[PDB]
């Protein structure tokens, strides 16, 4: 039993988006199988199942009209449909498949490693840097980011933070670190950042003045 | 005395051996003939628990049946499987003939004769039968069609009422007709009453609030899926009809509602299908076309699959949908008065 | 059907034996089940049918319970169990338990930034204000401008907790327009936190 998913999609609002639930490891036909959608932080909505043999469906809720679960009978893989892409449908979505052969108990042993959706009106961005010690990553699209500094020379002290995504549609993110006040006067600092989406990649030196 | 066990059954059946029709050439090699007495001996004071959803003469059946479609209505073409199968396809005589299920020397079937039994739990009245009653093996989705008829109320019977993945049967009182026919030679449609309906769908509604409470009943059509479990799918003269039931489930009923409400006839249209997915296996499968001619087979619908949907939780209403697709299902409506002991 | 799951959070160090409770609509039976998940990966069964356990972690783990409620028992906490915890009941999923080590009470350190003459340019303004290293994660942020208290336009970051010291530090971000932020003069961060007996304001002069 294995469940692999789709990669990564972000979509523009309105538009519409599909994720697949590729299927191994057991009888595809004889497992009911549910779908997920788990907001960043908070816990998890059913969205619907579907039973594979003849895509007997049952969708949910605030879903319906908005969601279509569907499967490929061959190469085995289950989809799930989402049209009218609201921002607020920005969330990581899975697939789990009841464990109990022939019938419903809703025990959910195997899930998909987790489809990860952005809904977001804007297009592809690399980000500017700015210093603040730190330095401030502001208004680049999608992600993601990373950042280093000294070259991987300085790994003490350093807190990365999480990206926020901004009313804009573009995410921001700071990265910090602490070292002793003496240094700041003799000791070079320098934040590597490379945003391969976007393939820019910005070294800035920062100082008080 | 006993204790349950499973076993391999046999099946009997009046099937005709000079007949050409394929249910009854089928039979008359692999069922016996029926008892003209049948004897059923009620036991005094003895008290049973039934599970509909897990006997096992529903699957035995299933197996039965398969092998009946496979070797009576060969396709042109079938694909379970990666593997591909190309052959010769006649046209049959294709009519359901009722068989009986008996137990062999040593086994015995018991039979609930309790009112409305749901299938699950205690009965008071349990009585002893060599042979279950007939049964015609009428494979179909959505509706059930030509089945045994609850004696007084509409009985509901799922695994848990409140699982929106369990199937839902639904078991009627009074049948309703359903009268269909072929005149785009591929184009045909099939008539029910709708005063004959409508008084159906209350009922049921009324019936249904009783596990769901007193709440709004609506009844809309299917969300999705192959063609053969979102239309009323079934065979007829050997030919695979697929009717639509828009027109059936697109109602919705308050707790105050009457068919009286704000021809008499529902027309639904239907369209018949060469290449169908099979309800016996994974897979597809290829039939010639429809043989010239007026197509009928007026039948009596005497049961309902159906789904309820799910969501975050609102009182006001429910939703059904109708469904089916695991034959199983069918046979559960027959056989859910029947369980196998070993002596 | 309808979850409700004590409590949202928690803190126990390794070995302090932990007890969830999930509480429900009317009756459920035993139909409830219970789950696990750790930072950016789905979760995982560990205990069906309110009572048992299954195959792969070990039956330290456990429940027990009937009817309305019910209790999920970690009677030896390890490390790596150090998850966000699950109960289910068909479509239902409880609010969510974030387990936790414990640790002395830290106070953070906060520093504030002002714009850069970069970013000023641009025709925005970030003000930045950093907590770092504190315990518990709960933490209270509020910007004031000109003693104005902010609401609707500032966001927090938190970092995961840390494996060495097992603190979490945070940031939040004030957005302004130039316009807006050359009408104003002074900007401050106000930080409330258990470890502190009473709030820490930074705070700065435009131009100064
Ligand atoms: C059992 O049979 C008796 C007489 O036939 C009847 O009065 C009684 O209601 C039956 N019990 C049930 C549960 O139907
Ligand atoms: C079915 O009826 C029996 C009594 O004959 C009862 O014990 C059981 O709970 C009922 N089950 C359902 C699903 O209605
Ligand atoms: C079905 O109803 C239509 C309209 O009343 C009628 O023209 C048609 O002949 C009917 N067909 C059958 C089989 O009753
Ligand atoms: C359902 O509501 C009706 C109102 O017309 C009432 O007469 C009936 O008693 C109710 N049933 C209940 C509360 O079980
Ligand atoms: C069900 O009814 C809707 C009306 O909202 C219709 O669009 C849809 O095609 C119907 N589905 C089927 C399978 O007939
Ligand atoms: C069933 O009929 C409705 C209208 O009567 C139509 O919208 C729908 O597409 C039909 N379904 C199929 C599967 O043809
Ligand atoms: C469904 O019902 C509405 C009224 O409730 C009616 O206007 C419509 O024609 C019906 N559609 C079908 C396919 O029966
Ligand atoms: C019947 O009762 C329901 C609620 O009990 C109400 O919503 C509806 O309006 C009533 N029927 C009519 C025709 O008003
Ligand atoms: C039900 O029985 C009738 C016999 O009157 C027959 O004509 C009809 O074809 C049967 N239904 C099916 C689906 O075979
Ligand atoms: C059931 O269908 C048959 C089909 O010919 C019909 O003759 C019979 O009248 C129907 N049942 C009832 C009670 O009308
Ligand atoms: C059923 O309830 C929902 C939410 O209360 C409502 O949106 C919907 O319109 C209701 N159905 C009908 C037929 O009124
Ligand atoms: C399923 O039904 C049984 C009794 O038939 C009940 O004890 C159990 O709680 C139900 N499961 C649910 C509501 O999830
Ligand atoms: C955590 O440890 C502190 C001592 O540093 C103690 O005062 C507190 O009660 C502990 N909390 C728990 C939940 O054990």
């Amino acid at each position: 039993q294995r469940l692999v998913q789709s990669g990564p999609q972000v979509r523009k609002p309105g538009s519409s988006v599909r994720i697949s639930c590729e299927t191994s490891g057991y009888t595809f036909n004889a497992y009911i199988l549910h779908w997920f959608r788990q907001a960043p932080g908070r816990s998890f909505e059913w969205m619907g199942w579907i039973k594979p043999k003849f895509g007997a469906v049952n969708y949910a809720h605030s879903f319906q009209g908005r969601i279509t679960l569907t499967r490929d009978i061959y190469r085995e893989t289950a989809f799930l449909d989402l049209t009218g892409l609201r921002f607020d449908d920005t969330a990581v979505y899975y697939c789990a498949r009841d464990r109990l052969y022939d019938g419903s108990s809703w025990r959910l042993d195997p899930w998909g490693q987790g489809t990860r959706v952005v809904v977001s009106s804007a297009s592809t961005k690399g980000p500017s840097v700015f210093p603040l010690l730190g330095c401030l990553v502001k208004d680049y699209f999608p992600e993601p980011v990373t950042v280093s500094w000294n070259s991987g020379a300085l790994t003490s002290g350093v807190h990365t933070f999480p990206a926020v995504l901004q009313s804009s549609g573009l995410y921001s993110l700071s990265s910090v670190v602490t070292v002793p006040s003496s240094s700041l006067g003799t000791q070079t600092y320098i934040c590597n950042v490379n945003h391969k989406p976007s393939n820019t990649k910005v070294d800035k030196k920062v100082e008080p003045k | 005395v006993w204790r349950d066990a499973d076993t391999t059954l046999f099946c009997a059946s009046d099937a005709k051996a000079y007949e050409t029709e394929k249910h009854n050439v089928w039979a008359t090699h692999a069922c016996v003939p029926t008892d003209p007495n049948p004897q059923e001996i009620h036991l005094d004071n003895v008290t049973e628990k039934f599970n509909m959803w897990k006997n096992n003469m529903v699957e035995q059946m299933h197996t039965d049946i398969i092998s009946l479609w496979d070797q009576s209505l060969k396709p042109c073409v079938k694909l379970t499987g990666g593997s591909a199968i190309t052959q010769a396809c006649p046209k049959v005589s294709f009519e359901p003939i009722p068989i009986h299920y008996c137990t062999p020397a040593g086994f015995a079937i018991l039979k609930c004769k309790d009112e409305g039994f749901n299938g699950t739990g205690l009965c008071k009245n349990v009585s002893t039968v060599q042979c279950t009653h007939g049964i015609k093996p009428v494979v179909s989705t959505q509706l059930l069609l030509n089945g045994s008829l609850a004696e007084k109320n509409i009985t509901i019977r799922s695994e848990n009422i409140t699982n929106n993945a369990k199937i839902i049967i639904v078991q009627l009182v009074q049948p309703v007709t359903i009268k269909c026919i072929r005149p785009d030679i591929r184009q045909a449609h099939c008539n029910v009453t709708r005063s004959r309906w409508n008084k159906t769908l209350q009922e049921v509604a009324e019936k249904l609030r009783t596990y769901f409470g007193n709440k709004t009943i609506i009844f809309a059509n299917s969300s999705g899926g192959d063609l053969e479990i979102t239309t009323h799918s079934f065979n007829c003269g050997g030919e695979f009809f697929y009717c639509n039931t828009s027109g059936l489930f697109n109602s919705t009923w308050y707790v105050n509602s009457t068919w009286n409400d704000t021809n008499d006839t529902i027309t639904l249209p239907c369209r018949i299908k060469q290449i169908i997915n099979m309800w016996q296996r994974a897979g597809q499968a290829m039939y010639a076309p429809p043989i010239p001619g007026v197509i009928k087979c007026e039948s009596n619908i005497t049961g309902l699959l159906l789904t309820r949907d799910g969501g975050k939780d609102n009182n006001v209403n429910e939703t059904f949908r109708p469904g089916g697709g695991d034959m199983r299902d069918n046979w559960r409506s027959e056989l859910y008065k029947y369980k196998v002991v070993e002596i | 059907i309808q979850m409700t799951q004590s409590p949202s959070s928690l803190a126990v160090s390794v070995g302090g034996r932990v007890t969830i409770t999930c509480r429900a609509s009317q009756g459920i039976g035993s139909d409830l089940h219970w789950y696990q998940q750790k930072r950016g990966r789905p979760p995982k069964i560990l205990i069906h049918h309110a009572s048992a356990r299954e195959e792969g972690v070990p039956s330290r783990f456990g429940g027990s319970g009937s009817h309305t409620p019910f209790i999920f028992t970690i009677n030896d906490l390890q490390l790596d169990d150090v998850a966000t915890y699950y109960c289910q009941v068909i479509e239902s999923f409880g609010q969510g338990t974030r387990l936790d080590i414990n640790r002395t009470v830290a106070a953070p350190s906060v520093f504030i930034f002002p714009p850069s003459d970069e970013q000023l340019k641009s025709g925005t303004a970030s003000v930045v204000c950093l907590l770092n290293n504190f315990y518990p994660r709960e933490a209270k942020v509020q910007w004031k401008v000109d003693n104005a208290l902010q609401s609707g336009n500032s966001q927090e970051s938190v970092t995961e907790q840390d494996s060495k010291d097992s603190t979490y530090s945070l940031s939040s971000t004030l957005t302004l327009s130039k316009a807006d932020y050359e009408k104003h003069k002074v900007y401050a961060c106000e930080v409330t936190h258990q470890g502190l007996s009473s709030p820490v304001t930074k705070s700065f002069n435009r131009g100064e």
